[PDB]
């Protein structure tokens, strides 16, 4: 039969995968550090990919692509974001970002500040304001507040957007039908940080939606009947053009084609949308959690694209993105 | 002219040296009985080729070459071959009975009585050069003989001469080529002791031998000759400039100056294409564009790891065939545009060239088609640490229950030297970090 | 390279002749030593197990020892009996009595300086002697205590060489004497601290392979002894045959034994047919990792497997076969240790054995052997406990303390396999 | 990208291609340590002789 090892015991997603795996009845679990493993369920950090695809006669697979925390650190992805030709400094869909050391980009930010919010934010603890001084006082990046979002109505609530992508050992680019909207509860207010951090845990609320999460179908049908529109026309097509350009501007440094090893991973990306309809992205997270009811549908479509595909057993939940 | 001396340690060391001296004589035209017709100065000369090779009054191109092993099976198919005219007696050097895969057994027990012997040898053809450059040693990480002798052997060099530059060619163990249980000791343990008495150390994995010979080859099951065939034809393009006319790496200094800036990050990473079958029937010759960009695959590598994920530090390209540099400039700059190329920040991104005009030589009978070009690209890259990982981790495993330590102290050598050995190795991995 | 082969006492010499007839065969030696085989791989190592005599005759390099002469006028009468030297017959006439006091310390230690005499004339013209391979019982007298002794004297000569046995271990369902779990007790003490590598054969694994799979109904010695000679068969072709292995007995002490004490393997073999079906690589390899093949009578499944020699013979497909161990490995995965890795070796050897296309030979380190050693010790305490049949000990010169200091080293082993089962 | 060092033979050529610019233990203690590991193995072979002469 397949074997796997579990190296992340904190991971909600690859607790559920490991559970499906196990129920199919032909996969085994072994001990942490046993070599002779299929399919690696890695740890966030210090993964060790030079081990992989040494082990005789072993096909091996591992749920992490090395080199996406590119991707997925906010300094990283400024760097990238500005420093690759296919994404350019020019990019219309990523804020207006620096990344400052507390190389350095302190003098172009206050070039461009001399509207005029900006987010001092970091991957390692975030700070909203107008004046230039007060965020170089507080690796970080400093990006520019998006000042006009859309508001759900009613409530005059912000939110954000996201979208769950599963890339496979082939590179093909998989978006989950199923996305998350995660609102603020408080009115938004432009003159206390609940009303402009959308985060679960500082929402943590629950007055117009449960958990303070609207899914695509409430959301759609609520774009119909106040904007006159739909998700797929107003947001998606740019939530798709953004997943592919940035999947597609590192898939040379990462592809594991012709590799002694195979990756997949699933992504997290995170979207603002302002009052024109225009998609933002604002990051992109590599070990995302799921939504509580969206976990055993997104999990099975795992084990179907990502693992069974690599390892056989004896309608799609997802939009391949090409 | 400067001469080189190749000395051969263990069996990879030998069966390497037996396929890389075929190979030799065929690309120079040396017959397997010394005689050499293309050379219209008999009994002496210093040519290129003379580098490899000594002459006698009577015409016979002797190679500069030791071979050594603790146990007489392997030479002695040296003393009944093909080329067995072509070694003196004196240059084959036999024990009675090996190190039995034990690096204890072949550096302190056996090595102590050997010694001497060996070094008499190799300074009877010093005493031949007018101008020696140094040595070039092959042999396995795992062997008994290979690591244990080696290390040995590499001290006592620095010794007696202690202005030579020394280069490696080193067999790193794969299970899937018949390993002994204790190769990641032994390997360890001769890295240690080898480190600083080597100036650049060319290591071959034989995993990535074995799958190159079944992808491309199509061999289901690689023997240790198809495997030595594909090694000696790596080994040719990388001496290939100290034995023919050429301006790019000359003399075995040049090897350091242009690929180790570091002295213990010496262990530059081997990539070679196009390797052909020859009973492929219908094949499609590669333009210099196709082989360079196949120099940045991981399947054509020497050591399996992923340069993507490191930085380099010197990067060097050896063509042989139907090249012109006007090529290699429009290879290289699509090369860059579209692969991950990263450089340290104190070193320049740049490539050292070497063209020679002769396609590579084939053994007839051989595995290997003829190609019209190819290509040996040499890259210090922190991406082979990757493999002195996997070797660390191995060790580590079986060390923290001291398994198999009794027949390395049994010999006399203390466990001290494990960790010590380990603690350097350590180190190195620490090394190869900072630069990455 | 040459190997010294010693076989002492009735099953010693019973079962070692077994083994001279197989691998004379397969070396393509006739009943009269000479050579009429028709491949040049039979004679590339020949000179391991057999010395060169003038006439194109080869001798095995062979010493044949008991304390009566009964089984070895037998092997003389035996067929191959005729290829022996026979200046290295050496015999007494009293016999031991199926004592291990008698083989160790009385008659066995009158006898044992003329067996020494003919292991130094042996050893002299060895070329670079590797080491020794003793074939005997435990449980009897000659083999267990003269047997021992015999190591012992060998190590004092000779401490630089390596020192192998083929162990045959009692069972009370194939028992001669009440007394064999004392003799084993004694000798097992003696092998742990004397050997580099014991085959341990249990007569009840035979005793069960023979009944149940062999169908035979009333299994004989003779019947256990073509069991045990396969074996040997085998676990030497590595030796024998010109393999691109390039082994000898240290270097496969090394890969075998990772703490010196823990040197007692499980051997087994596949086919065992009750037939001239053709057998498929994916059979080989299940059947050579079944407990029902394997030689001690100890459930692998108890314990874990330190180290493992599996060894094909015949022509096959190499990629079948690697296929197949990866696939046995993934079934077996709980059972190998995780700290020794890449800890199976597979080898293979082109010439099959007579009478079969392709076979397998198993040797496994493994910590259920502990089982064997906790049986052992279960039946010596029982009766030890009244000090049971010790008088024909006493009576011999030995004193209670020795089966004290006996039995403490036997559990002391046990205790050792069990640490290392749940490293 | 610029073309420097080049040499040419009849055997073949050499140049460096740049795409952008940068920003011993002595006789006598080798003997040592052989020696005392010699000595080792004797000890270890001397206690073995003892414990069979025992
Ligand atoms: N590529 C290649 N590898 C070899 C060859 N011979 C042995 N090896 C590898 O070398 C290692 C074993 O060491 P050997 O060179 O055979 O041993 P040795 O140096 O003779 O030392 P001892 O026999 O232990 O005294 C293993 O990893 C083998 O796979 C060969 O001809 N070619
Ligand atoms: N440039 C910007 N303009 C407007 N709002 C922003 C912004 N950057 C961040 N935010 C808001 O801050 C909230 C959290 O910011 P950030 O995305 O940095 O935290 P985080 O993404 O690291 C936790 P998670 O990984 O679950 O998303 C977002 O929900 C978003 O509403
Ligand atoms: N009777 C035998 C036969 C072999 C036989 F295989 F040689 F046939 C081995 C054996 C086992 C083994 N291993 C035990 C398990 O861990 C890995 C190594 N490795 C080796 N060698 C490796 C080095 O070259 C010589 C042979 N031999 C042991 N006993
Ligand atoms: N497998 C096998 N076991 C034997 C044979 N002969 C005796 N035994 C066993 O060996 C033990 C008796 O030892 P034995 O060799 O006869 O006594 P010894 O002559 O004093 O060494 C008992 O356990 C018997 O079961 C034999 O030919 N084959
Ligand atoms: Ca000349
Ligand atoms: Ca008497
Ligand atoms: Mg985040
Ligand atoms: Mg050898
Ligand atoms: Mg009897």
């Amino acid at each position: 039969m397949y074997t796997f090892v579990v190296r992340d015991e904190n991971s909600s997603v690859y607790a559920e995968v490991s559970r499906l795996l196990l129920a199919t009845g032909q996969w085994k679990r072994l001990r942490k550090d046993n070599p002779r493993f299929n399919l690696m369920l890695g740890e966030r950090n210090r993964l060790p990919f030079g081990r992989l695809g040494h082990e005789p006669g072993l096909v091996q697979l591992v749920n992490y692509y090395r080199g996406a925390d590119k991707l997925c650190r906010k300094a990283s992805l400024v760097k990238l974001i500005k420093t690759s030709p296919e994404l350019s400094e020019s990019c219309t869909w990523f804020p207006e970002s620096y990344v400052i050391y507390p190389t350095d980009e302190r003098e172009v930010f206050l070039a461009a500040y001399n509207g005029n919010v900006w987010i001092a934010k970091s991957s390692a603890g975030i700070l909203i304001s107008s004046e230039a001084s007060e965020l170089l006082d507080f690796v970080h990046v400093i990006q520019k507040y998006l000042e006009k979002p859309l508001l759900l109505e009613p409530g005059h609530r912000k939110f954000d957007i996201r979208s769950w992508v599963l890339v496979d050992h082939l590179y093909n680019i998989y978006l989950y039908r199923e996305g998350v909207l995660r609102t603020s509860s408080e009115p938004y207010n432009s003159a206390d940080k609940t009303c402009h951090l959308t985060n679960h845990c500082i929402q943590k609320y629950g007055r117009y939606e449960e958990g303070n999460e609207m899914f695509f179908e409430e959301f759609n049908q609520y774009l119909m009947d106040a904007l006159n529109t739909t998700l797929e026309n107003s947001i998606l097509l740019q939530i798709k053009h953004i997943i592919r350009s940035c999947l597609m501007c590192i898939e040379p440094a990462i592809s594991t084609k012709h590799l002694h090893y195979q990756s997949f991973q699933l992504f997290g990306f995170d979207f603002m949308v302002d009052e024109e309809l225009k998609v933002w992205l604002i990051e992109v997270n590599g070990a995302p959690a799921c939504a509580q009811k969206l976990y055993a549908e997104l999990c099975q479509g795992i084990v179907d694209v990502a693992i069974s595909s690599v390892f056989p057993l004896a309608t799609s939940i997802f939009i391949k993105l090409h | 002219m400067r001469e080189c001396i190749s000395i051969h340690v263990g069996q990879a060391g030998v069966q390497i040296g037996n396929a890389c001296w075929e190979l030799y004589c065929l690309e120079h035209g040396i017959q397997p009985d010394g005689q050499m017709p293309s050379d219209k100065t008999i009994g002496g000369g210093d040519d290129s080729f003379n580098t490899f090779f000594s002459e006698t009054g009577a015409g016979k191109h002797v190679p500069r070459a030791v071979f050594v092993d603790l146990e007489p099976t392997v030479i002695d198919e040296v003393r009944t071959g093909t080329y067995r005219q072509l070694f003196h007696p004196e240059q084959l050097i036999t024990g009675k009975e090996d190190a039995a895969n034990n690096y204890a057994r072949g550096h302190y027990t056996i090595g102590k009585e050997i010694i001497d012997l060996v070094l008499d040898r190799i300074r009877k053809l010093a005493d031949q050069c007018t101008g020696l450059q140094g040595f070039l040693v092959f042999h396995s990480f795992g062997g008994g003989t290979g690591s244990g002798f080696t290390s040995l052997l590499m001290e006592r060099l620095s010794v007696d001469y202690g202005k030579k530059s020394k280069l490696e060619f080193s067999i790193y163990p794969a299970p899937q080529v018949s390993t002994a249980v204790v190769e990641p000791y032994n390997s360890i343990l001769t890295t240690h002791t080898t480190l600083e008495h080597s100036d650049c150390a060319f290591m071959v994995d034989n995993e990535a031998i074995y799958d190159i010979c079944r992808r491309n080859l199509d061999i289901e099951r690689p023997t240790y000759t198809n495997l030595n065939r594909l090694i000696s034809q790596i080994v040719s393009s990388i001496t290939a400039s100290l034995r023919f006319d050429g301006a790019l790496n000359v003399d075995l200094t040049e090897f350091q100056t242009n690929l180790v800036p570091y002295p213990r990050i010496h262990f530059p990473l081997a990539t070679y294409a196009p390797v052909i079958s020859a009973e492929k029937a219908y094949h499609e010759q590669l333009s210099v564009a196709e082989i360079t960009n196949a120099c940045f695959e991981p399947a054509n590598q020497m050591v399996k790891c992923d340069p993507r994920h490191g930085k380099y530090m010197a990067c060097c390209l050896l063509y042989r065939g139907d090249v012109v540099p006007k090529d290699v400039n429009a290879a290289i700059a699509t090369i860059k545009t579209k692969r991950s190329i990263q450089f340290v920040d104190w070193c320049p991104t740049g490539f050292k060239v070497g063209i020679n005009y002769q396609p590579p030589t084939v053994v007839p009978g051989g595995d290997l088609a003829k190609v019209q070009r190819a290509v040996c690209m040499l890259s210090n890259t922190t991406a082979i640490a990757e493999a002195w990982a996997r070797l660390d981790h191995k060790f580590d495993l079986m060390y923290a229950k001291r398994a198999f330590v009794h027949w390395y102290v049994g010999e006399g050598m203390e466990e001290g030297e494990f960790s010590e050995a380990r603690e350097d190795m350590a180190a190195l991995e620490k090394d190869y970090e900072e630069v990455g | 390279r040459e190997i010294v082969h010693i076989q002492a006492g009735q099953c010693g010499n019973q079962i070692g002749a077994k083994f001279w007839e197989v691998i004379s065969d397969e070396h393509g030696i006739d009943p009269t030593g000479s050579y009429h085989g028709d491949s040049d791989l039979q004679l590339e190592r020949i000179n391991v197990y057999y010395n060169e005599a003038t006439g194109n005759k080869y001798v095995p390099r062979a010493i044949l020892v008991d304390l009566e002469p009964g089984t070895m006028d037998s092997v003389r009468s035996g067929p191959f009996g005729q290829i022996f030297r026979p200046d290295n017959f050496v015999f007494g006439q009293s016999g031991a009595g199926n004592n291990w006091a008698k083989g160790h310390y009385t008659e066995g230690a009158e006898l044992v300086d003329s067996v020494l005499d003919v292991v130094r004339k042996e050893s002299e013209s060895c070329d670079c002697l590797q080491g020794f391979q003793l074939t005997h019982s435990l449980g009897g007298g000659t083999g267990s205590g003269m047997g021992t002794l015999l190591i012992s004297k060998i190590r004092e000569e000779y401490p630089d060489r390596i020192m192998n046995t083929f162990s045959v271990m009692p069972s009370p369902k194939v028992s001669d004497t009440v007394v064999e779990p004392y003799n084993a007790t004694l000798s097992v003490h003696q092998l742990v601290e004397n050997t580099d590598e014991t085959y341990c054969i249990d007569n009840e694994a035979l005793y069960d392979i023979c009944f149940r799979t062999l169908k035979l109904t009333t299994p004989t010695y003779g019947d256990l002894n073509h069991l045990v000679s396969a074996t040997m068969s085998g676990v030497t072709t590595c030796l024998r045959f010109p393999g691109q292995l390039n082994a000898d007995l240290r270097k496969l002490a090394v890969n075998m034994v990772p703490f010196p004490r823990l040197h007692f393997f499980m051997p087994g073999f596949a086919p065992l047919t009750s037939q001239y079906r053709a057998l498929t690589v994916p059979e080989l390899t299940q059947q050579m990792f079944d407990s029902k093949n394997m030689m001690a009578a100890c459930d692998p499944r108890h314990g874990r497997y330190l180290t493992v020699a599996a060894i094909f013979r015949g022509r096959m497909s190499m990629k079948e076969v690697d296929e197949q161990m990866l696939n046995v490995q993934n079934k077996n995965s709980s059972y190998f240790v995780e700290w020794i890795p890449n800890n199976v070796k597979t080898a293979v050897c082109d010439i099959p054995p007579r009478g079969l296309k392709m076979s397998a030979t198993f040797i496994g380190n493994s910590t259920a052997i502990q089982e064997l050693f906790k049986r052992i010790s279960e039946q010596f305490t029982a009766m030890f406990r009244r000090k049971a049949f010790l008088h024909w000990y006493t009576g011999e010169g030995m004193d209670e303390m020795e089966f004290t200091e006996a039995e403490s080293n036997m559990n002391d082993l046990v205790s050792e396999y069990q640490q290392y089962q749940d490293a | 990208m610029e073309v420097i060092e080049l040499n040419k033979c009849t055997s073949g050529q050499s140049f460096e291609v740049i795409l952008k610019p940068p920003s011993d233990p002595s006789l006598e203690e080798i003997q040592k340590k052989l020696e005392a590991a010699e000595e080792r193995r004797k000890y270890q072979e001397a206690e073995l002789l003892k414990h069979l002469a025992e």
